[PDB]
């Protein structure tokens, strides 16, 4: 006999995940059934189960693939929510347990401050690979933006003022690459030029401090993160240069 | 200001030269008319969206999730159901046979609208849909006591049913199979309950519409007109809701402000001209 | 089998919480358990004042209605759950 | 499928709350009505006291009766209408006119 997974609704939801997997029926006080009235059909079946001090495991329980896929399809509607983060962590957790499997990465460190650095670099890499998987990838080094800027050069607007807004953006798409170089303490002006002179995935490798093919060198930007960075900055900055006045509280 | 061209234009002006906002308001006003309600909400995606819900739709969820039918996503679709509302909470009143058996004699799926449903009454309700005697589902009523009961009788005449009150000379155990109203189909989800078409005379509806016209003005001016027109749109014509899109949260405040501005202006432009 | 004594009868309960008999009525949640029973076997009779042996008005294998107090006690006999009660606890004897 | 009450106990079918005939015609509702009237089905044999055996219950069948509804009255279901069962001691008067 083992305790249920979590506090209410965490626990209750994960019984129905567990119930349909093993083909048993959840006995609830909230419906027209009770514990003293039960049938062997209310019970679920599994090939084997293993329980230890901290863990319980069910090896290949027996429930239809139809019913199982039914619960996952219901979580598809659960995938889109207003809860955002932590909702996604605990929701896929139930799903992964029911169909796939779980992976956990333990970050090691000598000290607690290095732990905060290692885990933070790991979280960035996790979101990035996930994002890279779904939305695809483009050349890193911010060379994607510098390349799309080169493609949009002939673009014009409604009036002369609008034209400047367009040009300001393209010049600003150079920023990421030009910033990376500066962090190396090298002339940004030179590198921007030598990259803009070329086309495609030709770019600058900041670690090796030599040029080359970004994709061949394994320098990759998940397209989503690059797309997102560009979009969000433009939205707020666009609104921000429209400021003719500022009101605040007095010191 | 009449033609939807002109309407979209006065809408666009208040929107600071946004043509999308004007034409969209015009679309809503064109579909649901002068009186259709238009609302503005923060957006999901980066794009503006216009939703149109026709017929009777009100805001409340199903109290028990096991009622789900044919349709997935927790959708419950019931063919030709019957609706009755007693004003009271139903736990102990679970007996209610003579009425249910009458519905049991009918062999129809029920749509049930009540003030509220206790867990005691709920359990036996679950048993009915599993057992098969009659397939039945029940969902909660839309509003607060005085406001809801006023809009409840409105629903009764729509499906041709009669409102039973415990606060009146009528009892919870006493109901007839004929007292219930009918609808073509009904779809119920977590948030909204919907009735496509109910069976009722063209006489009772606009007769009821002619009586509420005196209620539109009264002494109250603007504040009950809001929920009353809310009620009115729901009952005969339809309501429209506009979901305003934005890229970032700070832009949402700007986008929404321009949208509400243009909306009030079209109303003002519409009634008093331009 | 066993024999109760004096006025006390030993009855086997009928089905619990299921009201499924009468009207069109289906099964409900709130429970009223076993208002009727088939008995099993009966006692000799109750003495009254000096009444000596007065045969109980209820015969054996008869199906009856009752009101359950503590006078009735839950016992398990022969792997069967049974109620022991005084004849005064029997209300009516139903017959098809 | 008739049902037979044991000794001293009488089984009677209830009479529904009368729309008020007093202050005619003004009607009361909707609430339960204290029973100044009632019907019956079958009758027990009688009650025994000190060998006093069974004194036949003074109430016959088909008699209209007035009763107080106490803890002693039980509600049971018989085919179609459900009826209630009681002891003759709980019966007060029989109406005749
Ligand atoms: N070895 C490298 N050579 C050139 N550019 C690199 C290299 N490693 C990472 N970059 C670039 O630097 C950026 C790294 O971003 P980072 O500072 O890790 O987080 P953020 O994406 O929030 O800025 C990426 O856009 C990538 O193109
Ligand atoms: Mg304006």
């Amino acid at each position: 006999a083992v305790k249920a997974p979590g506090f209410g609704d965490r626990r209750k939801a994960m019984l129905q995940d567990i119930a349909t997997l093993t083909g048993g029926t959840v006995i609830s006080e909230e419906i027209g059934m009770e514990l003293e009235k039960a049938t062997l059909e209310d019970l679920g079946q599994a090939k084997r189960v293993v329980i230890n001090k901290d863990t319980t495991t069910i090896i290949d329980g027996v429930g239809e693939e139809a019913a199982i896929q039914g619960r996952v399809a219901q979580i598809r509607q659960q995938i889109e929510e207003a809860t955002s983060d932590y909702d996604r962590e605990k929701l896929q957790e139930r799903v992964a347990k029911l169909a796939g499997g779980v992976a956990v990465i333990k970050v090691g460190a000598a000290t607690e401050v290095e732990m905060k650095e290692k885990k933070a670099r790991v979280e960035d890499a996790l979101h990035a690979t996930r994002a890279a998987v779904e939305e695809g990838v483009v050349a890193g080094g911010g060379v994607a933006l510098i390349r799309v800027a080169s493609k949009l050069a002939d673009l014009r607007g409604q009036n002369e003022d609008q034209n400047v807004g367009i040009k300001v953006a393209l010049r600003a798409m150079e920023a990421p690459l030009r910033q990376i170089v500066l962090n190396c303490g090298e002339e940004p002006s030179v590198v921007a030029n030598t990259v803009k002179g070329g086309d495609g995935n030709y770019g600058y490798n900041a670690a090796t401090e030599e040029y080359g093919n970004m994709i061949d060198m394994g320098i990759l930007d998940p397209t989503k993160v690059t797309r997102s960075a560009l979009q969000y900055a433009a939205s707020v900055a666009g609104l921000m240069i429209t400021t003719e006045c500022m009101v605040t509280d007095l010191p | 200001c009449s033609d939807s061209k002109a309407i979209a234009q006065v809408g666009t002006i208040s929107a600071n030269s946004d043509e999308t906002v004007g034409k969209l308001i015009a679309e809503a006003m064109d579909k649901v008319g002068k009186e259709g309600v238009i609302t503005v909400e923060d957006g999901t995606g980066l794009q503006d969206e216009l939703d149109v819900v026709e017929g009777m739709q009100f805001d409340r969820g199903y109290l028990s999730p096991y009622f789900i039918n044919k349709p997935e996503t927790g959708a419950v679709e019931l063919e030709s159901p019957f609706i009755l509302l007693a004003d009271k909470k139903i736990s102990n009143i679970r007996e209610m046979l003579p009425v249910l058996e009458a519905v049991a004699k009918a062999g129809k799926p029920l749509l049930i609208i009540a003030e509220d449903v206790e867990g005691e009454a709920l359990a036996t309700l679950v048993v009915n849909t599993m057992r098969g005697i009659v397939k039945v589902a029940a969902v909660k009523a839309p509003g607060f006591g005085d406001r809801r009961k006023a809009m409840l009788q409105d629903i009764a005449t729509l499906t041709g049913g009669t409102v039973i009150s415990e606060e009146i000379g009528m009892e919870l155990e006493k109901a007839t199979l004929e007292d219930l109203g009918q609808a073509k189909r009904v779809v119920i989800n977590k948030d909204t309950t919907t009735i496509i078409d109910g069976v009722g005379e063209e006489a009772a509806i606009q007769g009821r519409v002619a009586q509420i016209r005196q209620q539109i003005e009264e002494a109250t001016s603007d504040y009950d007109r809001e929920k009353l027109q809310e009620r009115v749109a729901k009952l005969a014509g339809g309501v429209a809701v506009i979901k305003v899109g934005a890229a970032t949260e700070v832009e949402m405040k700007e986008k929404k402000a321009r949208v509400e501005d243009a909306l009030h202006a079209t109303r003002a432009a519409v009634e008093e001209g331009v | 089998n066993i024999r109760p004594l004096h006025d006390r009868v030993i009855v086997k309960r009928k089905e619990v919480e299921t009201k499924s008999a009468g009207g069109i009525v289906l099964t409900g949640s709130a429970a009223a358990k076993s208002t009727r029973g088939e008995v099993l076997a009966v006692g000799n009779g109750r003495i009254l004042e000096n009444g000596e042996v007065k045969p109980l008005d209820v015969k054996v294998g008869d199906i009856v209605i009752f009101n359950d107090g503590y006078g009735v006690k839950s016992e398990k006999i022969d792997n069967e759950e049974v109620l022991i009660m005084s004849e005064s606890d029997i209300l009516a004897i139903v017959e098809a």
